[PDB]
This record gives C-alpha cells, sequence and structure tokens, in this order.
C-alpha cells in the first residue's frame, strides 16, 4: 500500500529503533519469528505500511539497520526481535565515529553512505507506492546526527518528491557529559530545517525531567528514557498504522502540521505518564507531559494533532478538545483557523485501557533552539575542540552558518508568535 | 433516454455515491445483483428508472455511474461489498496516491495521470445513451480530489460534451468531521474553477447534516454513515423526478428553469423534512402542513444560513409520497401569512410544485423514520451567499500569512491562482448582493 | 442558430486552451522547483568533495 521505509543510525537511533518495532510487533500481533498470532483483522489491515510480507506468511520490518560501529550490530540481533530483521539490511562500519559530526557526516560516514543507499533503493523499489522515510537517531553523537542527516540528503537526491520524516533525539547535559554534543546538534539543525518534512524533537533533557520528577526516578536509565520514547513513537504512528480518517499517511500529516516549510519542529506530548477524558486531554496539554523541554504557554500552536486510543466515548473526546480550544484560545494562532485535529483509534496501546498523544508545532519550541544556542555558543565563543572538526577538512564558518540559520529559525517561530490576524 | 451519468469522485463523492445508489435499488426494487423482478423488458426499455439504470441481457440492472478516487481504499469497499455486483469493474477507477488534502495535486500533479482514462470510461458509458441529459457529479470541497481532480473534470467535460448540462453535490466542510486545514483553500480553489463548468450545484453543509442528526434523531456522534443516509435521502428527493414519472410530477430541469436566474446564480438552498426517529414517529402522522412548514425551519436546511435575513428568488417543493395539491396549497397560504418570506422585486412569489407519488424509502438499519410523506424545498435565497462569506473570511486569515501556500506552491501553482480565485468569490458575494437590491 | 453554434464552439475552445496554457504553466513551475531542490543537494555534494579535499591537504603536513 503506502510504505514508510525505516532507517535507523547510530546508537541512540539504533537502541529506540529496535524499542519502537518491538512496540509496534506487539500491537500488531507479530512475533520475533515474523508470524501474525493476533486477534483482530484490524492489526493486519495496513501492516504493509512498516512492513514486508515474506512467503511462509513471515512479516519482516521494511527496516534499515546502520552505524559506524560495528558492536551495535550485535546488541540489535541480540534483543528481543533481533530475529526479524533482514540480515542484508544490517549495514555496518568498523572505525566508530567517536561524537564528531565531520567524521559521521562528510568522511566515514561517506565511506559507508553508498552501501546503505543500496539498501534503502532495494527497499524502495519493491514498494507498491513508496510515502516516505523515517529515521530515529540523536543529534549529539556523531554517526546518528552526522551521518543520518547525509543519508537524508542523499536519499532526498533521488526520492525528492518523498516525504523524509525523522526521530531526532536532542541532547541534554543531564543525561550526557560529552562537550561537543552542541555543535553536533546545532550541524544537524541547520542540515534538518533544509532537508526533512517533519521533525519529533524527542528532547532528552525532557525525558529525564518527566523521568525524574513525575516518575520518581532517582537514576533513570536510557531504557527509562526510551520507554518513553517507544510509548510516543507507537502514538504518533498509530494513524499511519490502523484503518484512519485523519493524517493517515506522511504527506497528509505534513500537510496539516507545517503551515511555512522550515517549521517543522514538533513537539510530542503523551498522556498518561506512569483514567477519564477530561483527564487525559488536560493532561496531554500540560507541560509536563511535553516530550520537548519547552512550555507551550510560553508561546503559541500553530497546528496540533492529538490522537487518542481505546475505548471511550467521541462525544465526550469532542467537547473536551473544543473545551481546551476555547479556555486556552490565547495559545492557539487565530489566523490558522480549526487548526488542532482529533483522531480516535479504538486499540490501546499495551498495559493500558486509555492514553493520548500529542503533536504540537508550538512556536514555544524555540526554547529548546536557545538552549542549544547557549550552549553551543559557549563554546564557538572561545573556539572549543574545533579541531576534531577542521582535522576532517570543515571550514569555521559552516559552525558560523549552522549557528546562523538556527538562529534565523527561532527568530521565524518568534514572528508568527508576534502575528496577529488583524 | 434523458439518461443521467453520475460521477462520484474522491471519499466523500463515493461513499454519499455507495448510500444514494443503495437507495435508488430499494426505491426501484432492484436486488444486489441487479435483477429487478418488476422489469418485464430484458435488457432494455424506455422507463424512468432507465435514466439511471441501463440493463443487459442477463437482466443486470446496472448504475449509469463512474466511481473515482486516486487511493483505492475506499473503492475497494464497493468492489468487494453488498452492491459490487452492480457495477461493471471498468466503471470503479483507482489510481495508488491520493492528492493529500491538496487541490493542486488533485487537479495537476496526481490527477493528470488518470484524467484521460476516466474521461475515456464516461464515454463508453455515454456511449450507451440515447439521449444523454447530463452529468450529476457528487463531490467534497475540502479534499484534494473532491476540489481539484473534481475542477479538472468539470473542465475537461465542457470541452468533451459542449454545454451538455452538468450539476454538482459539493460537500461543504464542517469542523466536527473536517480531515484538513487547509480545506478553506480547497474550496475556494474549486469554486472558482468549476463556476463557469456547472449549470447548477447543491451545497451540502456537513454541520448543517450534523446538526440534523444531533436533534432530530438523537445520534450522539454522527459518523459519515449517518451523514450519508441523510445525505441520499435529499438527493434521492431531487433525483425522484428523473427516475419515476407521474401526472403531478415535475421534472428537474423544470425546477432548475425557475432556480437559475443568471448564470453565476446557481447554488439552491434545499430543506428536506420530516427527519424523524422511529421512536417518535410511531403513532405521529406528519402532515403535509406539517412537513411544508417545516421546509422554512433553518434547523432543517442542508446549509446554515438565515433565509430570513435574505431575499427569494424562487421556492420549489418537491413532495413525495401521499401528497395531493390541494393540501399543498392550503399549507403553502398558511406559510405566506405567518413566515418571513420575502423575495427580490423582479420575481413572481409562487411556489412551483411537484408530486411524485411513490413514498420514501429508508435502508434497513438506519436512523430515519419510514413516513408516508416528505417534501424537499429548493429555494434560491441571496442567504447561501453566508457560507461563501464563512469559507471566504477563513480563507484570508491564512492567506494573509500565505500558511500552507508552499504547499501548492511545490505542486506547480502560483500565488496568482489564489488571488484570482479569491477575486472571482467576492465578485459572487457582491452578485448576490447585486440580485437582492431593489429595482429603479 | 449560427450564432448558438458559434458561442457554443468559442466556449470549447478558450476552455481547452485555457486548461493547456495552465496544465504547461504547472508543469513547468514543478520542474523547475524540483530542479532547484536537486541543484541545491548537488550544491552540497561538491561542498562535501571539497572538505574531503581540504582534509587530504591537513594529512600533508
Ligand atoms: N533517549 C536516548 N538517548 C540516547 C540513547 N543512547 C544515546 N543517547 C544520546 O545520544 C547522544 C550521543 O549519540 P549516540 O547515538 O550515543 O552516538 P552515535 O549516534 O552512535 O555516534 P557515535 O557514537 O559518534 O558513533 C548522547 O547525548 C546521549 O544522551 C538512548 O538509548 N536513548
Ligand atoms: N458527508 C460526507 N462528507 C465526507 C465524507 N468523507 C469525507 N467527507 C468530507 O470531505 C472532506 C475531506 O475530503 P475527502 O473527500 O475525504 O478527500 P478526497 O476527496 O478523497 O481527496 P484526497 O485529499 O486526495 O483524499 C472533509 O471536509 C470531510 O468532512 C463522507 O463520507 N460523507
Ligand atoms: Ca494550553
Ligand atoms: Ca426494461
Ligand atoms: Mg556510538
Ligand atoms: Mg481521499
Amino acid at each position: 500500500m503506502r510504505e514508510i521505509v525505516h532507517i535507523q543510525a547510530g546508537q541512540c537511533g539504533n537502541q529506540i529503533g529496535a524499542k519502537f518495532w518491538e512496540v509496534i510487533s506487539d500491537e500488531h500481533g507479530i512475533d520475533p519469528t515474523g508470524s501474525y498470532h493476533g486477534d483482530s483483522d484490524l492489526q493486519l489491515e495496513r501492516i504493509n505500511v512498516y512492513y514486508n510480507e515474506a512467503a511462509g506468511n513471515k512479516y519482516v520490518p521494511r527496516a534499515i539497520l546502520v552505524d559506524l560501529e560495528p558492536g551495535t550490530m550485535d546488541s540489535v540481533r541480540s534483543g528481543p526481535f533481533g530475529q526479524i530483521f533482514r540480515p542484508d539490511n544490517f549495514v555496518f562500519g568498523q572505525s566508530g565515529a567517536g561524537n564528531n559530526w565531520a567524521k559521521g557526516h562528510y568522511t566515514e560516514g561517506a565511506e559507508l553512505v553508498d552501501s546503505v543507499l543500496d539498501v534503502v533503493r532495494k527497499e524502495s523499489e519493491s514498494c507498491d507506492c513508496l510515502q516516505g522515510f523515517q529515521l530515529t537517531h540523536s543529534l549529539g553523537g556523531g554517526t546518528g546526527s552526522g551521518m543520518g542527516t547525509l543519508l537524508i540528503s542523499k536519499i532526498r537526491e533521488e526520492y525528492p518528491d518523498r516525504i523524509m520524516n525523522t526521530f531526532s533525539v536532542v541532547p541534554s547535559p543531564k543525561v550526557s557529559d560529552t562537550v561537543v554534543e552542541p555543535y553536533n546538534a546545532t550541524l544537524s539543525v541547520h542540515q534538518l530545517v533544509e532537508n526533512t518534512d517533519e521533525t519529533y524533537c524527542i528532547d532528552n533533557e525532557a525525558l529525564y525531567d518527566i523521568c525524574f520528577r513525575t516518575l520518581k526516578l532517582t537514576t533513570p536509565t536510557y531504557g527509562d528514557l526510551n520507554h518513553l520514547v517507544s510509548a510516543t513513537m507507537s502514538g504518533v504512528t498509530t494513524c499511519l498504522r490502523f484503518p484512519g480518517q485523519l493524517n493517515a499517511d506522511l504527506r497528509k500529516l505534513a500537510v496539516n502540521m507545517v503551515p511555512f516549510p522550515r517549521l517543522h519542529f514538533f513537539m510530542p506530548g503523551f498522556a498518561p505518564l506512569t483514567l477519564t477524558v477530561p483527564e487525559l486531554t488536560q493532561q496531554m496539554f500540560d507541560a509536563k507531559n511535553m516530550m520537548a523541554a519547552c512550555d507551550p504557554r510560553h508561546g503559541r500552536y500553530l497546528t496540533v494533532a492529538a490522537v487518542f486510543r481505546g475505548r471511550m466515548s467521541m462525544k465526550e473526546v469532542d467537547e473536551q478538545m473544543l473545551n481546551v480550544q476555547n479556555k486556552n484560545s490565547s495559545y492557539f494562532v487565530e489566523w490558522i483557523p480549526n487548526n488542532v485535529k482529533t483522531a480516535v483509534c479504538d486499540i490501546p496501546p499495551r498495559g493500558l485501557k486509555m492514553s493520548a498523544t500529542f503533536i504540537g508545532n508550538s512556536t514555544a519550541i524555540q526554547e529548546l533552539f536557545k538552549r542549544i544556542s547557549e550552549q553551543f555558543t559557549a563554546m564557538f565563543r572561545r573556539k572549543a575542540f574545533l579541531h576534531w572538526y577542521t582535522g576532517e577538512g570543515m571550514d569555521e564558518m559552516e559552525f558560523t552558518e549552522a549557528e546562523s540559520n538556527m538562529n534565523d529559525l527561532v527568530s521565524e517561530y518568534q514572528q508568527y508568535q508576534d502575528a496577529t490576524a488583524d | 433516454m434523458r439518461e443521467c451519468i453520475s460521477i462520484h469522485v474522491g471519499q466523500a463523492g463515493v461513499q454519499i455515491g455507495n448510500a444514494c445508489w443503495e437507495l435508488y435499488c430499494l426505491e426501484h426494487g432492484i436486488q444486489p445483483d441487479g435483477q429487478m423482478p418488476s422489469d418485464k423488458t430484458i435488457g432494455g426499455g424506455d422507463d424512468s428508472f432507465n435514466t439511471f439504470f441501463s440493463e443487459t441481457g442477463a437482466g443486470k440492472h446496472v448504475p449509469r455511474a463512474v466511481f473515482v478516487d486516486l487511493e483505492p481504499t475506499v473503492i475497494d469497499e464497493v468492489r468487494t461489498g453488498t452492491y459490487r455486483q452492480l457495477f461493471h469493474p471498468e466503471q470503479l477507477i483507482t489510481g495508488k496516491e491520493d492528492a493529500a488534502n491538496n487541490y493542486a495535486r488533485g487537479h495537476y500533479t496526481i490527477g493528470k495521470e488518470i484524467i484521460d482514462l476516466v474521461l475515456d470510461r464516461i464515454r463508453k458509458l455515454a456511449d450507451q445513451c440515447t439521449g444523454l441529459q447530463g452529468f450529476l457529479v457528487f463531490h467534497s470541497f475540502g479534499g484534494g480530489t473532491g476540489s481539484g481532480f473534481t475542477s479538472l473534470l468539470m473542465e475537461r467535460l465542457s470541452v468533451d460534451y459542449g454545454k451538455k448540462s452538468k450539476l454538482e453535490f459539493s460537500i461543504y466542510p464542517a469542523p466536527q468531521v473536517s480531515t484538513a486545514v487547509v480545506e478553506p483553500y480547497n474550496s475556494i480553489l474549486t469554486t472558482h474553477t468549476t463556476l463557469e463548468h456547472s449549470d447548477c450545484a447543491f451545497m451540502v453543509d456537513n454541520e448543517a447534516i450534523y446538526d440534523i442528526c444531533r436533534r432530530n434523531l438523537d445520534i450522539e456522534r454522527p459518523t459519515y454513515t449517518n451523514l450519508n443516509r441523510l445525505i441520499s435521502q435529499i438527493v434521492s428527493s431531487i433525483t425522484a423526478s428523473l427516475r419515476f414519472d407521474g401526472a403531478l410530477n415535475v421534472d428537474l430541469t423544470e425546477f432548475q428553469t425557475n432556480l437559475v436566474p443568471y448564470p453565476r446564480i446557481h447554488f439552491p438552498l434545499a430543506t428536506y423534512a420530516p427527519v424523524i426517529s422511529a421512536e417518535k414517529a410511531y403513532h405521529e402522522q406528519l402532515s403535509v402542513a406539517e412537513i411544508t412548514n417545516a421546509c422554512f425551519e433553518p434547523a432543517n436546511q442542508m446549509v446554515k444560513c438565515d433565509p430570513r435575513h435574505g431575499k427569494y428568488m424562487a421556492c420549489c417543493l418537491l413532495y413525495r409520497g401521499d401528497v395531493v395539491p390541494k393540501d399543498v396549497n392550503a399549507a403553502i397560504a398558511t406559510i405566506k401569512t405567518k413566515r418571513s418570506i420575502q423575495f427580490v422585486d423582479w420575481c413572481p412569489t409562487g411556489f412551483k410544485v411537484g408530486i411524485n407519488y411513490q413514498p420514501p424509502t429508508v435502508v434497513p438499519g438506519g436512523d430515519l423514520a419510514k413516513v408516508q410523506r416528505a417534501v424537499c424545498m429548493l429555494s434560491n435565497t441571496t442567504a447561501i451567499a453566508e457560507a461563501w462569506a464563512r469559507l471566504d473570511h477563513k480563507f484570508d486569515l491564512m492567506y494573509a500569512k500565505r500558511a500552507f501556500v508552499h504547499w501548492y506552491v511545490g505542486e506547480g501553482m502560483e500565488e496568482g491562482e489564489f488571488s484570482e480565485a479569491r477575486e472571482d468569490m467576492a465578485a459572487l458575494e457582491k452578485d448576490y448582493e447585486e440580485v437582492g437590491v431593489d429595482s429603479v | 442558430i449560427q450564432k448558438a453554434i458559434e458561442e457554443n464552439n468559442n466556449f470549447i475552445k478558450m476552455a481547452k486552451e485555457k486548461l493547456a496554457q495552465k496544465m504547461e504553466s504547472n508543469k513547468e513551475n514543478r520542474e523547475a522547483h524540483l530542479a532547484a531542490m536537486l541543484e541545491r543537494l548537488q550544491e552540497k555534494d561538491k561542498h562535501a568533495e571539497e572538505v574531503r579535499k581540504n582534509k587530504e591537504l591537513k594529512e600533508e603536513a
């Protein structure tokens, strides 16, 4: 049908990528061997969006596993469902990247990219009608950030009319001490603003703050952060994976969510973080449930997608979504009428009777980009550690240009925040 | 002859087509396999129902219809569902990638790939007509296919069939069931582009229908299935004069003469009664006077607007069932003394009436009560321009910032097409203003 | 009747021509937007070559 090709690059990208496939393989009734053993035909109606149907009625993720570090391949095959991925779709370097974006983007990553593209093409050309690509990756490391953005540009050269979607994990000192991560993040954002159609901003700052302050986890593990991530990705792909009316493919979602091409950086949210419809709704709009470290009441919503899952009254959902917009009128731009769209899927995620997933295109996202910019400039202020990058051939202004493009992004988010209808 | 060909475009057009054709089959006693035991002329005939159904030598009564959508999942459900035997597979046309709620893609990028095939299949239906009267085009304003592909199709049909008549059933967007933020853009683009190519268009406001299902039928949250069943009844009332005959029957074309005083003023307002649940229809027979008075209650209109604050240019009443002129005339005389019915000064005020004696039908397991008599009013009121005003306003809010315009430019369109479409709408709104000013 | 024929024909003609002009300018416009995007991506590929080359030469030290 409308096939999505999934790419996971680097440690973070591969690691949240496996959790994503574990979660949705369970929802769609597919076990580690690729066999279906589910209870509802509704699980299979759109299975082909993410899976290939191989003979023997075996279902195979349409996924491509990438890293300059060869160790992460093994850990992927080691984890639950490692048997399900296509062995040919493992594309490994050997030398790693060492948190050096330039190495991922220009040197060691560029040596390996062609071998990844060969796998991309193979998957793509077998699609009845490809809709596009989704990339999971971090922006603070070196492969996922640098090679991931390189792969985006090379895939776009050759599917320029397909949708490019990313799940980008933003760095936070609360989770990682690597000091160059603001350089790597800022270099990546300079690419994502130009070459992706829609990016979920999975912010480690926010995942940490959720685990510590709400879930009361004193020392959050990458498994604690990734439990929130897996729930979010399951949520924001519900409309792609089940029979549905709204935002049912990547292009229609982009058309509903992106009023200006550069402003495609989304604030995901989830509820409950661990129940009645008024409480779900209120929580999913709360700053505490956002996966990006931003206060929506510090900016305004251009567009919003809300997805509810479970057995519930569509009457009540409609009343509550109307209620929250009317009571929070000031935080929705008046010059985009009816900018909040709601979906209701009958199948809840596992372990829950009811859940809500939030996708916000809010001008408050500038708070995230400003935080990265503060960390970037403190080190660029004193040209710290640049030799790691000029060593791979980079010029000192590419840093200047990426800094400048990102600050332009922030100021454009401010412009539409300040716009009025009359 | 005087055949009519129906074209169902996009999701809303197709699913409303499902509902109309199921309902027509029940009104005429056609079975899901297309067999009609009451038809004694095998393989052909000049009966009234042959305006909408052709006949095969094996006795199958086949809709004079084409279904077209730029993705296959909605028409796939027609191909595998209860009435799949009713349609030859060539009548059901699908691509693989839809218009993504983008007029540009429906009219240009994707639609141009399938338009010649669609026209070829329409041609094959036309070639088996002995006196084709025109086309009935069903589509949403809001979808990328319903807006863009319909507009492209209507342009091409003007070329291939001259000024042969083209009527629309157009689904006007409502936020309660809306699927895209850019529906105001698609609505204005397609309205501008088809305005020269349509002789008469019946707008169906989904919010009007949504409210009717909620207030009058105690449907807590209506679905497309609830809305479409009610829509198909209004459609059935409008086309009944074409599919049935009778002494008091009045042809739709003859109402059209009265409804369209200038080519651009061709958007009649439909009001339908009674919409009542079985629960409340029991022991309550609704008289001719009652269903007629209900026609001037704005809550029963297919488009939200207030005719009490506009002027009438025509009033048509289409009755079906147990109705005779005496009772109609008494009801009308009462209404004229009670209601806010002011005609422009350049028009006569007499109401035009048709009666088809075949009473209304309902689909089993439906929400509507089966009743003995029903009525659809077609009025030409300046008040319908309020629907344009609401939609033009939403367009203006977004277009002042060029919100989402890049999705259209990226598919080849220019800002000039947006401004030109909008200026046509502004002229349409003044047209409706000017026709209501008294003569000098 | 000749005037009726002429106006129906003129209407058919101008409709055929208007659509042809619009389909053509949409094809040109869409192609130019795609071509511009690909040219920009291609300019990225040279810049990447120039960075790898710049590293060839710091290794000549
Ligand atoms: N949320 C989340 N973040 C992670 C995870 N693993 C690594 N990160 C973050 O990713 C950033 C570093 O990027 P990595 O993905 O680990 O490194 P890489 O992409 O493989 O690039 P190289 O290590 O240089 O080869 C750090 O800021 C970490 O906080 C994970 O499993 N979950
Ligand atoms: N009354 C009614 N309205 C519908 C129905 N389906 C969709 N709509 C309305 O139609 C609009 C969306 O356009 P669609 O017709 O669904 O889209 P499309 O025609 O298939 O064109 P694409 O964008 O390519 O999918 C919305 O405003 C909906 O409210 C239906 O079955 N009945
Ligand atoms: Ca709020
Ligand atoms: Ca016959
Ligand atoms: Mg690593
Ligand atoms: Mg559609």
